[PDB]
Parts: C-alpha cells; structure tokens; sequence
C-alpha cells in the first residue's frame, strides 16, 4: 500500500519530507484528473466539535469530489458525547463503530491524537486542536507555494501578523524546515513575535531568518509573503491602534515585489490586507483555498485507497 | 542489615532502593505505588546515613525492578541504587538512568490540554536543556520547564 | 412484498415476535453482506427536533451504507415549522412531499404516531418521542442480546440504573417479555424502581422477575447485565451520593460472571461504568452501538425495499 | 507480635502504630502526612501477625498522639496499638477510640457542598449506630453513612 | 445583651427552644410597636447569590423598616463578584469589611456556615443555602402558627405535597419537634414521602405522626394545613399528572374544618390551592407572608442590638 | 469651600499632591469620626453601565454611611437606558437633572470624562472606564499605603503581575510618582512588563526603578508589595502556565520580609496569592479593601460638601 494508507495525520511533525511530497503530487493529480468515484461507498465523519465553516465545507467538499458519503455535527455547544458529560474517549469509540474514517477539529490541543487511541482501525485527521496542529491547513499552504515558485526549496518566505500564536505560521514553518535552503522574514509586533522554540529549531537546522518592522524593508526579496490575521481580541484596542500599520498590506506596498511573488493568507483577512490588493497577480490567498480541497481530497485518498492508482 | 548496635531486619529476596533524597521517599512510594504491593516491604526515612546525614530507604519481597522502572527515578531522586536481593545476597546493584519517556505520574500544566478530562495516561518527552530539563506532552504537544511540570 | 414493507415503525408494542426476527434476521444478512445501492435514489430525512448527536449519525450512516440519500436538521430550539408556530402536523404533511421516508426524534410523547397520521403513503420511523418509545434503541440491543447469546428466550436479564424513568429500559423488557422463559433482575434504588405496570405485564404472561439491592447478589448467574444511565438531575446531590455505589459497576465486580455474560449500556456511561471494565471481555457496550448500524439499514431496508432479496 | 527472623530495632523517644491492618499503613502515613517531619521514621508493611495474619507498623521518633490524635485513626486501623516510648521503654499504650469529630482529611460526599471550591477543611460528627458510622458534614449538615464517606 | 445578639442564624438545628419563643415574643412586639429607627446608620447587605425575589423584597423590607440601609445584589449571571474565579470565602472577607450584618441566599448547602467563618465579628443570616436550610421561612412560619393558634405545643398539624425535597417542611418540622405534644399527617405521593431521617428524628422524641392518602381523612382535626409546592421539575409530566390530583385543596374541602384551622403555604402555589380557598377565613398564606417582615424585623433587632427596650 | 467641593474626579492625571492628601486626610477624620448625616437628603447615582459588584457594594455602602440615598442600574443586557441607541451624552443629561452626583463605571475610555461634559453642575465621580483610570481604586490604595506606612514619600514599592495591562498599577505609579524617593520594583513576565510610556514618566522625574525576576530578589528591602491579577483570558493556557509560577506569592516568601512591609491587592486574587499568606501579619488587601469605604465616603464629602467640620 501507499506510504500514508490507513495513517492517521495529527502533526506536521509526524509527517516527513517524502509524505509532504507524496501528499502534494497526488494533490497535483487529482487536481488534474479527477476521480469522482475513488471513495465511492466510503462514510466519513466530519466532527467539527469545533466550529468552523469555512473549513468544514472545504473538508466535505473534498468528500463529495471523490464519491465518499458524509456525516457530522458542527459546534459542539453542549452535545451528548465529547464535552459536557461523555468523555471525548468514548465519543470517539462510539463514532469510529460506525464510519470509514474521522475528519475532526477540536477547541483542546490533543484532541485529535487521543482519538487516534480510541478509534481503532478508523483514521482520523486532525482538522484543528486548539494552539496546536491543523496539518490540512499547512498541506494546502505547501501545495500553493510549491505550485506557484515550483518547488519548496530555497525561498524567501516571509511571515507576517501574530506569529506569537498563529498555529498556521508554526507549522508551515516546521513544514518549510523540512526542506533545504529556506530563509525566513519574521514581521510581527513585539509583542507577537515568532516563538523561541521556532527560531531554536531553525538554529540546529541552520535556517536563515531574521526580524523587520514591516514588509517594505524586504518586499523586493520575497516569493511568498504569507499575512495572518491579528485577532483584536489579543491586543488592547489603543495598542492595536498603535501597531496594526507595520502589519496589514495595500496594493502599493506592492511596488517592489519580485513578479514571481504570491500574497497568502490563511483566512479571514480584513484587516490585514486591504480589497485593492485583491485585482493583482500577487493576491493568492482565495485560490490557496481553492487548493484546500485539492490537498484534503489528496489526504483522504492516500489514507482510504489502498493502492493510490495515481 | 539497618545495624547500628541492636536489631535489624532483612528481606529474604525482592528488590531494595537505597539513598533516596530527603522526603522524596513517600513522594516515591507515593508516585510509583511501590507499597501497592502486598508483600513484605520496608521503609526507613530521614535515616542517619552519615555520607549525607539524612535519606530514605525502601525495600520490597517477592518483587524485581527492571532497569526500565529504576530510569522513573531519576528526576525526583537522580543517585542512588536499587537492589534485588535474591538468597539473601544483593544479586544487582543498578543505577536509574534519565529516560526519555515519563508516563502516567506527570500531569500537564496545559489546563486545555485533552489529557486532563480523559482516561489517558500522561505522557512527556524528556529533554534536558542545560539542567532545566524540558518535558514535552505527547497529546498537545506543548514543552515546559520540569520545574512547572513537577511544580504540580 | 415483507410484512414491514412501507410499514411505520413507531412502538415496540406495535412490533411482533416474529416481526423482532425478521429485522434481526435481516440486520444479521446486512452485517455478512452489505448492499450499498439497496436504497439508492431514496432521499431520507433525519428530522431531530430533538438532538441526539449519536442516534443522529448512527441513523445517517445506516441511511448512507444503503446508498439512500439524506436531508435534514438536528435541535429545534425554533424551527419555523413543529414547534414556535407551525404544527407537528404542518410540518409533517410538507415534509412528507418530499422525501421517501422520515427519521424523527421528538420531546413530546406521540409525536412520530401524529406524524403517521400526515404523511400519507410516506413511512416514518421514530428515533425517539419523549418518555414513550424508541424502537430502534430496542432492535439494536436485542440484535445484540441474540447475536452474543444465540438466542432471545431463557435468558437471565439484569437491568440496573434508573428503571423509572429509562425509556430504553421499559422497551427492551416489553420486547424481551414477547418472547419465552426470560428471568428479570431488575436493580434499582427504591426512588428509581422499575415501573409497576411493567411488573404487572410481566406477571400476566408469568414470566419471573425479582429485586435486588446491588449487581453482586445476581452478578453469578447473569447473561445480560444492563446498565443505565441514572439522570443525576432526577435525584438531590447527597441523594444520588448515598445511592450511586449500588449501581455503578467496576471490573472487580466481575470476578462471578459467567464467561458468556456481556455488559450493554444504551450510552453515555460514565458515572455508572468505570473505564476499567472496558478491557474485559464483558464489555460490550461500544459494539452494541456498532450494531445499530445493522439494525437501522435492516429497518430501513425493509421499509423501504418492497422485496427485501436477502 | 514478634518475628524470630529479622526485627526492627526500638527506638528511645516516640510513638509506634501496632497492628496496622496491613494496606492502611501507608495510607494512614498519607492521609495524617506523617512523613513531613524530619524525625526518623521506620515503617513496616505487610507483616507477620498471630492475631490477624498480617499488618503495617509504623514508628515514629520524639512524636507523640493525643488522645485525641490516636483516636483519628479509628476509622482506618481500630484495632492499633499506639505505643508511647521514653528512655526505651514502652511507657504509655492507648487503642483508638471512636471520636465525635473527625477533621481535614474526610471529603464530603455530597458534590453539591460548599466545602469543595473552598479553603476550608472538612469536618463531620462522627456518630455511631448499629453496622456503621454516621458521619455529619458540618456545612451542608447532610449526613453519610462511612461506607459512603470513606468510599473510594 | 439578649441571647442572639451578634450570633449567626444558619440552621435551624442551632436554635434553641427559648431562641425560637425569644424571636417570636420581639416580633409581636415590633408589629403592635414598630421601632423605625432602631437600626438607623446601620448597612445591611443581601446578597442573594441565588436569586429569590419574594425573600430578597421581604427581607430589604424588614431592613427598612428598623430603619437601616441596604446595599447587595441578586443572581450572577449579572454579577461580576463570584461568576467564575473568585471564592464565596474572598467574596464574604471583602462584604464584611463594609457591612454591619450580610443576609445572603445561595445555591450550595452549607453557603452560610461557609461564610461566618469569614465574617469576623458580622452577623451573617442564611436566607437558604441549596437544599439545606432556610432558617427565616421556618421563624414567620412558626410565628404565623403562634399567633393563629396562640401556641407551639399540642397542635395537629398535617403537611400536604412534596415532603420529600422541600427544604422547608424538614425545617418546620425539626422547629416544632422542639415543643411538647404536637402530632404530624403527611400526606405525599410515596414518591416524594417525608423522609425516613425526619421520622427517626420524630420517633426518638416519641412524637406521633401518622401518613394519609387525602387531607379529607384529618381535617377534622387539623390546626394548621402546612401545603407545599410539588417540584414538578423533577417528576415526568404523566407522573406528576397522575398525582397531583390528590394533593390539591379546593374550599369543599374546607367544609368540616375547625374554626381555628389555617392553611399555609410558603408559596408560590399554582396546582396545589385552588382559588376558591383564598376567600376562606382559613386562608393565611398571605397573612403568612406579610409576617416574614416581622419574623425577619425581630431577627435583625436581636442580633443587631444588645438589649431590646421593645 | 474645599479645593475638591463641586470638582468632577475623573483621572488621577487631574489629581495634585494636595489633592491626594486632602483626599487621605479626610478619610481618615471620617474613619476615626463618623459623620452619618453629612449628605442626608443627598440623592447620588450608582451607574455601572459596566457591572461590578464589588466597586459598586463598596461605593454605595460609602454612600450610605453618610446618610445619603442611592439609585442606580448594573450591566447593560438588563438595562433599557442605552442598551441600543440612546447616546451616553443623553442618557447623562437626563440623569444629572434628578441626582446631586454621578457614580460611574463604564466600558470605554473616556465616558466619565464625556459624562462631564453632560451634568451640567452635577459632579461626575469616576469609577473605571475601560482600560483608562480607576481613580478611587487609586485612593483607596493610597489610603492604604499612607495609614500602614505613615508616608507617601521614601517607599520601596514592588509591583507585581500583569503591569501591561493593569490599569490600577499604572495608576498607583503615577500617583506615587507625584511624590519623593519612592523607588520600584517591576516583577513581571516580559510579555506583560510594565510599559514603556510608565517607565519614560519615571525617568523623567528622576524616580529609580528596576525590572527583578522574583521577589525574592526585593524581599528584604520592600515596604509594598503590590500584587495584580494577571489577565489570564489574555495569555495562552500553555503560556499562563509557564509563568504565572514566578508570579504567586505564598507565606514562606514572606520569610525575611521587613515588620513594616504589606501585601496589596486590588482583588480578586486566586492563583497569585495562597491562602496561607493571609493569615501572617502582612496579608492586607481584606483592609485594602475596608479602606475604599473611607476614601470612597472621604471623596464624596470633600465634592458635596464646601466646608467639612471633620
Ligand atoms: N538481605 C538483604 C541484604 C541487603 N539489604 C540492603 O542492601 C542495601 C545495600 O547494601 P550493599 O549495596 O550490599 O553494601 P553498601 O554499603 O550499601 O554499598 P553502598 O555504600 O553503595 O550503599 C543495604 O540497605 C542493606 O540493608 C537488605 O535490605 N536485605
Ligand atoms: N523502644 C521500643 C519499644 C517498643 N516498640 C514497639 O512497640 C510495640 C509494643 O509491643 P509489646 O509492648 O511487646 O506488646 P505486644 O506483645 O506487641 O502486644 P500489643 O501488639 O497489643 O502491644 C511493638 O511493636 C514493639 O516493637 C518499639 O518499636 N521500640
Ligand atoms: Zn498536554
Ligand atoms: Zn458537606
């Protein structure tokens, strides 16, 4: 069988250059060829205890486009298995009796890899656990990248926002590690900055990144410009006032960028990038989501088909 | 055994865990259970041990450690040695060496992390960072300082 | 055409001996031999005014494994159409134009018998109505009392928790009442007894029952030991503390089982079965809930298929 | 009881629980935080004993009990000998009587007490009655059986 | 200084004989002689961390008219001092540096014990902690009985509707247990009986009572009617239906009743007193209510000033 | 007539060195003589448009100490005064033309100061406006240093917990700071340290401060320790945990602490101060608490009344 069949997908970290690879080229070829009955007569579980639309429909969308029949809950404001009175162990042991394999997001960190020990033979890829991993977000962010500069090896990446807590900028982060000859533009307020642990781990690996105010001191340089969301809530609203300028993008701080250049942005932007960037070759950021069901799509393939027929 | 000039007492085989540090013993036998065992064990705290001054000593019947179970020891109580003691005469005098998983005796400091509502046991990564060892939780994968970590 | 074909399933009282056996027979054929187009082009709707996270997905994913198609909604704490203005009625009579068959879950008693007096030539099930029926619960456990113990007659049952109020276990005694030489054990604090028109049903067709202050006076002789779930809700906190121990059950209490005895429980356990009886070869609580699943196409599949070609 | 095989050596100043009913030693160590002390402590679990096949002992140095204090192990070892020791000698000896007021280490059964969240300790009227103890929480005046207090 | 003066009113468990005649003696005296200036200067604060709007309105009342001021708050779905952090014990130590006397209801049995060990030297009067007490409803009880009776020694009292849960007919009970000669009838479904911890209590002191189907068989005899309201919350809707019907009074009822016999009833009624009866010269749970203001005025006093020139 | 009589007190930036001791010395004049009928017939307002119990308990008991009637309103999801569309400038208008003084707590900056602007001739006292002032919490602090201190000037003060966002911290230093040789001590994690915009204010005026971190480096020398709660909701879980362990303060670090040197903290506390700390001869933020009736009482004195025979 394929390196991936029947894994369960937790972490980035759990997953190795060749399966970010393997991942990314049968996410090119379904893209390219379609195979609408792949899954056909599976039944996924879509488990958003969580809630988050956006995701969920990119996830089920990707169940659909490959034939898989699905069933699931979304914000899980009480349900009678896996928060207020069952545990999240049983929830799962019930659930994994009935479906092919378990696509969930959870607001705990761990969730998704306690799972994995109840679920049996079922797989279950993390959709989302709390501050820790959503490896479908960064398997869609590499796709993009890799699709639009193609390859993932020496480019300028720089990151911008709250690095502090974005768990998308820590794992696309540990994903571009992986790889050879990245280096790494970390543009955050102080108070937001990327993580110790980050740049520890980019020290051993030998990764080059350093620190700017804002995107003008290297928006000639970058291929990838890679913007997250500031959450308000985060700031105080005089200090976000303060520093929110050094963090959101317009279409003339465009002047610069190399013509091979790509604006990423996990979603929602707002305001962090401002709708005039919107109509330039720059602005990726809706077809990196497009990308999302060709990466999910690929994920479930490899995990459900024993022998991917690519 | 434990002689100074009077009675002593003696195991006839199990294991024997000497030179635990201050009242790290109950916390031992309290963390690992070693008293859940209804054998014939034996303990001495705050001992005169005169190379210190003072420790905590334990010993069980019938019961053998592997020098898996004997590496738990080594972030409460770092030097010391345990001994099975089969015909009465230490047949073993090993050391617990720093291992790299810790499980079920930890608790995350991560109030969000899933291990805490959960029939799951915990479960760190050992890594020491010039003295300040770093545990990291196998379910949210988050590291601390084994000062937090143990500090609860 | 089968004697259940485009018939209602709404009581247990509704439902013979012989039609228990047929729906087992068929879950058992199903379980051995799945048949993923059976009902394909059916268009089913799950309609739980009343939520019910597990019963829902156990429900759909029987709907999906036949290949019938789904629409349908969870928890009214509104709807337009059942509850707020509209009638039961109302809904039912538009709902019943559209779809091939319906699935609901109600708060009022009787809900899914009016629903059959609107839906014309379109079969309703009922997931559950109040305090009154949930004939599916019954076909799942029954299906799993006979497929672990061979049969459904001379059986010895325990039944422990809240024998007052559990519409679940009122069902599975009926059902268990219909068939032969079947012993009950019923224990149950005395605020929590079970109900004396059920021991008077019992006593008609002389079958031989009795009460027992804790699991370990019957433990020794049981085949079927049935645990419920006690609504702490229902009794005052040093109430339910002072009562508890007698009906919670522990791995150290089945040291006297005999080895063909299985542990049920309708789910969610948790405050009356600790996670160490979940090792044993006893537990059978999650693969009772597997079994809904075949028990729920069996349903669905001979209401739905005029001839059921097992 | 004595053992003609290996025994613990006495002590000059101290206290020494006898007849521990075995596997409530170390509990009653846990319970009552004996171990946080400096003095030496000697224990002994799971022994020899002609009138109840085996028990916990535990020995104390320059540390006595209360009448008061002994009789809090009531309900976990009753059937205890408390010994008082001076100048080697077994000078007083008192067996565990059943007190009226049992504090700090009892939790309420109760989960609707105001005891919980709260800095406060625990505390119940002991009460005795045919077959139990009738234990009375002193806030929500709810009272247990100790079958159900002491419960696990 | 009188005997309460400065002491806590928790339990009723904790008065005495002579403190119950001690505040049922002031409080005649303050209704025929009101002192609206006696607690002038004085801060009071009701805390009702458990909202009750009957409690809370009858004990400011009683505040004001001894003339004190009042400070506090209800419920803490609004409050910001305990809604989730804080301890009731911080909570206490902070309100009673600024108030003269704290008067606070609560959801958790044992509130009030709780907080006078955080009151220093302020009086701290339990308005009801969860299942536990209600020290002042039992006071304006027995002062209603008292004065429509003109004693607290041999009377028959019978108590109708839910004795099992209702705090306040435990309490009631425990108070005229301490007088001589008194005779109970309960009359409650056998699912909420007066429990078996009161009739121990009642047999120890060799007090008689005796249970009753209907209230037809002791009104005859009876001197006070004590009616309680039926937690229907807790019981199913059939059930709850099934019952009801003879634990409500009608005025036909009323027909053979002494001239001195009253109905009470802590109140709100709905199901268990019919309208008709509130024309009744035996009607008094009105006049019951309008003396918590007295029972609560001479509790106050009492332990407010030392010596009452009332 | 007092330099306070008639003034709006909205911001500590407005109060003078004069101000501030004319504030103490008439709280503790009314501390050590009660004058209970000083602001008789006086109608004040307690607006917390932003709820808070304890502010408001200790506001209005201040109030009320002073003989004077109090009306008001707490939180907006109740209130039918500005929930939705009404301006706070109108709301104010109508207001000041039944009271004789506004209380004021609210969730933006500025709204006392914008109140001002409103009430004509009724003075507007200030009881917190978002993250901006909290002048009588500053007072009551002040109050307190002053009385367990006997100064204001020449303190070694430490600071502890949140300083970034602790408006009551920030407010304290700038108040301290308006007197001489005062010199600070800053214990907190560099994601929450005391801002930039405090320490250039302390440079400025030549006041020494310092950064430690423990307390345990200021112990021996401090006279205040002024603890704050940290902002949890704030941080990440992982985050809070891993620092929030150098920021509790128990008993035993109380060790070589000067006989002079007291605990404070505005509450409520929880995880940065242990139990055990209160009941060492430090432990004052319960008569921390108590304080803020008289400078509260002393504040609402000075602004209503022209001349206090105090
Ligand atoms: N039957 C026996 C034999 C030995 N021991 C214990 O084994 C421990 C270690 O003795 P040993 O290693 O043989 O000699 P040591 O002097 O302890 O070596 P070291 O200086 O490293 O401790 C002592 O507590 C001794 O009482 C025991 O409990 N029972
Ligand atoms: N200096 C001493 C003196 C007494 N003990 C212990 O105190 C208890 C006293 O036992 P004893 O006086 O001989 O009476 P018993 O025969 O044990 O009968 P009982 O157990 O009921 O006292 C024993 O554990 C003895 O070892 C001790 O450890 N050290
Ligand atoms: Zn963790
Ligand atoms: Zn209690």
């Amino acid at each position: 069988a394929n390196p991936l069949y029947q894994k369960h997908i937790i972490s980035i970290n759990d997953l190795s250059r060749d399966d970010l690879n393997l991942v990314l080229a049968t996410a090119a070829k379904l893209k390219a060829n379609p195979q609408p009955e792949l899954l056909k007569h599976k039944v996924i579980a879509s488990c958003f205890f969580e809630a988050s639309t956006r995701t969920r429909l990119s996830f089920e969308t990707s169940m659909h486009r490959l034939g898989a029949s699905v069933v699931g809950f979304s914000d899980s404001a009480n349900t009678s298995l896996g928060k207020k009175g069952e545990t999240l162990a049983d929830t799962i042991s019930v659930i994994s009796t009935y479906v092919d394999a378990i696509v969930m997001r959870h607001p705990q960190e761990g969730a998704a890899r306690l799972a994995t020990e109840f679920s049996g033979n079922v797989p279950v890829l993390n959709a989302g656990d709390g501050s820790n991993q959503h490896p479908t977000q960064t398997l869609l962010d590499l796709f993009t990248i890799q699709e639009t500069q193609g390859r993932l090896d020496n480019l300028h990446v720089a990151m911008v926002g709250d690095l502090k807590y974005g768990r998308t900028v820590h794992s696309l982060t540990q994903a571009l590690a992986k790889f050879d000859g990245n280096r790494f533009y970390f543009i955050a307020p102080d108070a937001l900055a990327m993580p110790q642990y980050i740049l520890d781990m980019l020290d051993e690996k030998g990764i080059a990144w350093s620190l700017h105010s804002s995107i003008e001191e290297v928006m000639a340089e970058v291929d990838i410009l890679y913007m997250t969301r500031v959450q308000k809530e985060r700031l105080d609203p005089s200090e976000y006032a303060n520093v929110k300028a050094q963090f959101v993008l317009r279409a003339s701080d465009l002047h610069n960028a190399k013509a091979n250049m790509k604006v990423l942005h996990p979603l929602p932007r707002v305001d962090e990038i401002a709708t005039d960037v919107d109509k330039t070759p720059h602005a990726w950021y809706f077809q990196q989501a497009g990308n999302g069901i060709f990466a999910r799509q690929a994920l479930l393939a490899l995990v459900l088909n024993r022998d991917l027929v690519l | 055994t434990h002689d100074n000039k009077l009675q002593v007492e003696a195991i006839k085989r199990g294991t024997v865990i000497d030179h635990i540090p201050a009242q790290i013993g109950f916390k031992l036998l309290s963390l690992f259970k070693l008293t859940e065992t209804d054998q014939r064990i034996t303990i001495g705290l705050n001992l005169p041990s005169g190379e210190m001054g003072r420790k905590d000593l334990i010993k069980i019947e019938n019961t053998f450690l592997s020098e898996d179970q004997v590496d738990q020891l080594a972030l409460y109580a770092p030097q010391a040695t345990v001994n099975r003691i089969d015909n009465y005469e230490v047949v073993g005098k090993s050391r617990p060496s720093l291992p790299e998983r810790i499980d079920n005796v930890l608790v995350c400091p991560n109030s969000n992390c899933i291990s805490h509502a959960e029939p799951v046991s915990s479960s760190f990564a050992v890594r020491k960072r010039a003295n300040d060892i770093a545990l990291k939780c196998k379910y949210c994968e988050k590291e601390f300082s084994h000062n937090v970590v143990l500090a609860n």
